[PDB]
């Protein structure tokens, strides 16, 4: 009766199904967990907003055209107006998350298409001006639940201060290195034959064992049309890709006022 | 520990069917020939020895040059001849780099050896007696020196080696220095924060570790004062790590770097060459 | 003090190994360590799958 | 002192030697480990991941994400689908894979190949392809009748969404050569329809597979070296 | 272990004829002299251990001369002059090569010694500081320089030695690295097989060891920048087979050699100078 | 340091001397050695 | 003598350096240590 | 005459030790002393405070 | 971790090796080898051969 | 020998005052 194909999550409050998943990916093996006293490091009582924070929040749906390039976010920016995980996030200098992150994608036994489903620890892109390096604004680094868009072009703009943003060109990953070999970082795909969902599990990955969630994101979700949306009744025809994510095991410390970052 | 021998096996018919698979899963394939074909035994004694991290990475590679030169000096410009200083990285050359940006973290001790060479700058103003330099390690913090002859050259605290021109290259291995629990090969950050309405400049601001690294300063001199031949001295730094851990593995860097960033040039995004057609042997 | 270890064969023995410094960073190179587990990286997947098997049933 | 005797190698510094040397930082303490996830101890680890082939890098394809995928159809052409010679570190198409840039930072490797190949295709397309790999020395194939002489299975296409075609290790040298080298050649890599993609009305008649390869566990690699894949101005 | 001892032995009237025997069998003669004479004991307590194959191959032979130079260089020609590559091979020389060449098959490590000397091109040019050599060993496929300064050089995976000049000889040893169970000396084939009906080049074609051999290539420079004394500089390269196993005896080479191949040279077959008389003692 | 002292012959260059030296390919996995017929040991062998 | 064979780093100076060295008074007399109130072992004694 | 000693730890054992010289002035550096009485210097009081109570009671 | 073997006698005792690196082609010469079977090469024939008896039969 | 480690610690309400003291003490 069990089924490679056949899923629940229950995180807090919140629960998925799918009917056609493709097994799990935990990366890199490993579950998500708290902070071992023996691996610590700032000293007060952490706050562990459990349940409140520790469920599934659904983003902004996207289209998926025969002609898209792709899609990126970043996290924890993709969930930092996301109810009360939002809100921990910003009243502590520190924070530390796992997630699970479901994307979905039905179709048709009819329509074509692949999607590869990336998560990329210490996600760097390339800027979009050649007269600076590592040129980017903190604003265009992370726009939120919106993410962004990859392209097939490069176009670098003809002054530096036009140029403060990803240059997402999709066949370098948007960071100088061949996608093809993506599938090196933990991932699925979602072949609309096979199935309609790719669920990754993500552990804290860092070089610390907690650190300043509004300063850096820890990893990247990338989708990227690895076999472009094909339906013969009509090839201009759009599906939704929706991403559904989940903090885990988080864990925050040095609370103090609210964090109000920069908007423009 | 060897790599994986080949046990004998024939054939089959069966509804057990190792050959397909749903890479859907994030599973990378996994059948091998003993599953497709019929294979003999075979012993297999050879080893992985030289792919370990350890031996990946068992090489001094040279990171940077720099110059230095021994002569009297009348203007600012050529005071500033007389030592320089460089900010300690290994992004100033590209092969080091791409090996170690093979993984997003590391952590390892670093053996540094150095190749000091000179020349003389003309000939008809005699010779030069032979020449000591001093490679001082300013950590970030320590005073930098704006002359040659400057007092943070006595060096109290600071490590520096003193190096006899001609004598083997000199070495000194350095600690894993890192203030994380290991080093960040990437960065997806900024070093601070910027808050609604705050005056700070928000249009000149850098991303990622650059905004964060900094591994101090090297400093050279020539010890010796001016002969009446001037002298130019080359000095070539070299890294290896070793007692070398490393973790997240990435895809190697495809296309030229243009800076200490992943960033890209417009004129060098092309790296493969087309094939004729889909079926070149 | 001395350490004794297995060498790496040639075309056709022991060697020894004594550190002189009093700083683990300054010793020569970690010997051959040639633990792995391609498995996290080839097979990361949350139920374990039989090759023999369907990947998908 | 204790008479002693200097030999040749004498103050040489050979970018390759292992001896102690003074810490610049004594009794430096340094920050103490913790647990990170995905430690990688082997390089040949990462040369068991599947990479994408850039299969289809023609002309207008080449370094855009049309390289990748496979061009199929349901017209039944005799003609081969692909065809790749099995040169896993100097091939144009192989060379830029993840096991081919591991490769290039080596001079000799040894081992089988495994090619898995994913159809994207709709579900009600159906069909049966043959993957093939013949070992050198022989005429190479460009015909399903000579193919199907070598090693090869037969792909049907259904729920299991993927099939993975070995190129065994066959050769005559212990090692291979990590460069084009006629006496280190590995052979051909050819597919061809062996029935036909087949779909229904109201359904594609063109669409993908993608190639994938990744080197067995019998796989090793030997003689560290510089790469020619990356380089800078002087 | 000795050589054979003789045992004290009279004379014989006998049906044993250990004189005779027909060497059409493919045995040599086999008799030693108390088959044929009357001997005395003689204890042989004499050794041949001076021609085991490590006593007959434990020396450093010298096997090509290399040239660079250091100078300020403004023609390609001299440019190329800068450094030199040298594709690594025993045939550049003959002695040691007629040593190994009594064996089909070899295995061994190898010890590398390097002798550098130096002089000056001419004396109305001032003078020159002593020069650091870089020595890469560029195995198959690494990148080989263009230039005596180009990125190749910084070398983070290949192994190179840097030599300061007037120290001793450098060296180092290099495992037997052969793609095959042993070196073959003798290869009596092709490194393709040419097919019926193709479009293939076969009147430029090559054939024996010559098409499948490749050791990689030495690269060598001066790693100073030039002084106004142009210096000229040798580097003699010596080999040491060691840990040596040999197979498949053959005859020694006994004409010169004209290359890397086994050919002759029309003017030099004539090896015998011709005795007066069948008679001549 | 450990007080040591040079004596006659250092840093010459003897062809026919025996001394250890450093690798240039630490860890390199030599190819197995297999049975091949005719293997020599000593060149008197072949002068008999 | 016993063969040996320099190293990188050899004559060097390196300021941080621990070696041993010839002492310039051989079998010099030191004056007796006597309690002197005040000893610091760490300079973090005095952060504190 | 050996001494043998741990090593500061690295990034990721034991070192060995003899004097060459007859005057103890001549040997390498102190071993690590991590001795320490802070409060001779933050705590030099005569009645013993205890931190919970009342500095003056 | 020392090896001690006999020298080749001269004119009218031991010697001491260690090993100090790690690959065995590191090593100096091999211990001298006294194998031989010359009659692989003077004597490869399929039946035995007694010199006092005849060799054709 | 180590720094000092953290214990797990909560809160208090109480007539213990380790937050008080009086430096002229020469403490
Ligand atoms: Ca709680
Ligand atoms: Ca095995
Ligand atoms: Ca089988
Ligand atoms: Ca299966
Ligand atoms: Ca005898
Ligand atoms: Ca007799
Ligand atoms: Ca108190
Ligand atoms: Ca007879
Ligand atoms: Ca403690
Ligand atoms: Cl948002
Ligand atoms: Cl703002
Ligand atoms: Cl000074
Ligand atoms: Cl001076
Ligand atoms: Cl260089
Ligand atoms: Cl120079």
């Amino acid at each position: 009766g069990y089924s490679d194909r056949v899923r629940q999550i229950t995180l807090g409050n919140s629960t998925i199904t799918t009917q056609e998943a493709a097994n799990a990916v935990v990366a890199y093996g490993e579950w998500p967990s708290y902070l071992d006293d023996k691996e610590a490091n700032p000293i007060d009582a952490p706050t562990e907003p459990d349940v409140s924070s520790n469920r599934f929040y659904t983003l902004d749906s996207v289209q998926w055209k025969s002609t898209s390039r792709g899609w990126w976010w970043k996290l924890p920016d993709a969930l930092k107006d996301m109810g009360m995980f939002g809100q921990n996030m910003y009243y502590h200098y520190l924070g530390r998350s796992g997630y699970t992150v479901h994307v979905q994608c039905n179709a048709s036994k009819f329509h074509q298409g692949a999607l590869g489903v990336f998560a990329i620890p210490e996600y760097v892109m390339a800027c979009n001006t050649e007269a600076k390096t590592s040129y980017v604004s903190y604003v265009n680094a992370n726009p939120g639940e919106k993410g962004g868009v990859f392209d097939n072009a490069y176009n670098p703009s003809a002054e530096a201060s036009e140029g403060r943003k990803f240059a997402a060109l999709d066949y370098l990953l948007g960071c100088g290195v061949l996608a093809g070999n993506a599938f090196v970082y933990p991932h699925q795909i979602i072949n609309l034959r096979t199935n309609n969902s790719a669920t990754l599990v993500l552990p804290y990955v860092n070089s610390l064992a907690i650190d300043c969630m509004a300063k850096h994101n820890n990893w990247g979700l990338v989708i990227l049309p690895l076999c472009k949306l094909d339906y013969a009744p009509n090839s201009s025809t759009e599906i939704p890709i929706t991403v559904t994510i989940a903090p885990m095991f988080t864990e925050f410390n040095g609370l103090r006022n609210i964090t109000v970052p920069a908007t423009q | 520990p060897t790599a994986q021998s080949t046990p004998l096996t024939s054939g089959v018919n069966s509804q057990e069917v190792p050959a397909l698979t749903a890479v859907e899963t994030g599973a990378s394939g996994q059948a091998v020939p003993s599953d497709v074909i019929e294979t003999r035994h075979v012993v297999n004694y050879k080893t992985r020895s030289e792919s370990t991290l350890e031996s990946f990475f068992g090489r001094s590679a040279c990171v940077t040059i720099l110059e230095v030169e021994n002569f009297n000096a009348t203007t600012d410009a050529d005071r500033k001849k007389q030592f320089t200083t460089w900010a300690i990285t290994y992004t100033d050359t590209v092969q080091l780099r791409r090996k170690l940006e093979f993984f997003t973290y590391s952590r390892f001790d670093l053996e540094m050896t150095f190749v000091i060479t000179e020349r003389y700058y003309a000939s008809n103003t005699g010779h030069a007696r032979n020449q000591v330099y001093q490679l001082m390690y300013i950590p970030p913090g320590a005073p930098r020196p704006t002359a040659w002859d400057d007092y943070t050259w006595q060096s109290s605290s600071n490590p520096s080696v003193f190096y006899t021109y001609g004598s083997a290259p000199p070495r000194m291995s350095i600690p894993y220095v890192g203030i994380a629990n290991a080093y960040s090969h990437f960065y997806d950050g900024f070093a601070r924060v910027p808050l609604k309405d705050e005056t700070v400049d928000s249009g000149d601001t850098y991303y990622g570790l650059v905004t964060i690294n900094d591994f101090g300063t090297l400093a050279v001199r020539v010890v010796n004062e001016y002969n009446p031949a001037r002298i130019t001295s080359k000095i070539r730094v070299y890294m290896k790590p070793k007692h070398v851990r490393c973790w997240c593995p990435r895809p190697p860097r495809a296309v030229p770097y243009r800076g200490e960033g992943v960033d890209f040039k417009q004129d060098s995004i092309t790296p493969l060459t087309a094939v004729e057609n889909i079926n070149t042997f | 003090g001395a350490q004794v270890s297995s060498q790496k064969v040639g075309a056709h023995v022991n060697y020894t190994t004594i550190n002189y410094y009093k700083d683990s960073a300054s010793n020569a190179a970690s010997k051959l360590d040639f633990s792995q587990d391609p498995s996290k990286f080839t097979e990361p997947v949350k139920d374990i799958m039989i090759k023999t098997a369907p990947a998908l049933n | 002192g204790l008479p002693t005797m200097l030999t040749p190698g004498s103050s040489q510094f050979l970018t390759s030697d292992d001896f102690q040397s003074p810490c610049a930082l004594p009794n430096f303490d340094v920050t103490p480990p913790i647990h990170i996830p995905g430690e990688v101890f082997n390089m040949m680890e990462l040369a068991e991941i599947d990479s994408m082939i850039p299969m289809n890098s023609v002309t207008g394809k080449a370094n855009t994400m049309e390289m990748y995928p496979i061009p199929l159809d349901d017209k039944g052409s005799a003609t081969p689908i692909f065809s790749i010679s099995l040169s896993p570190a100097s091939d144009k198409r192989l060379q830029y894979t993840m096991l081919g840039e591991i490769l290039n930072y080596y001079t000799h490797w040894t081992g089988s190949l495994r090619f898995t190949f994913l159809f994207c295709g709709s579900m009600m397309a159906t069909g049966k392809i043959l993957l093939s790999y013949s070992p050198p020395g022989a005429k190479p194939p460009t015909t399903r009748k000579d193919a199907m002489l070598g090693t090869h299975i037969i792909w049907d296409l259904g729920l299991q969404s993927s099939c993975t075609m070995l190129a065994p290790w066959i050769s005559n040298t212990v090692y291979r050569r990590c460069i084009k080298d006629d006496f280190t050649e590995g052979g051909y890599i050819t597919c061809f329809y062996q029935t036909r993609i087949v779909v229904p009305s109201g359904t594609p008649t063109s669409m993908f597979m993608l190639a994938f390869v990744s080197a067995c566990p019998d796989f090793s690699v030997r003689l560290l070296r510089d790469t020619n894949h990356i380089s800078q101005r002087t």
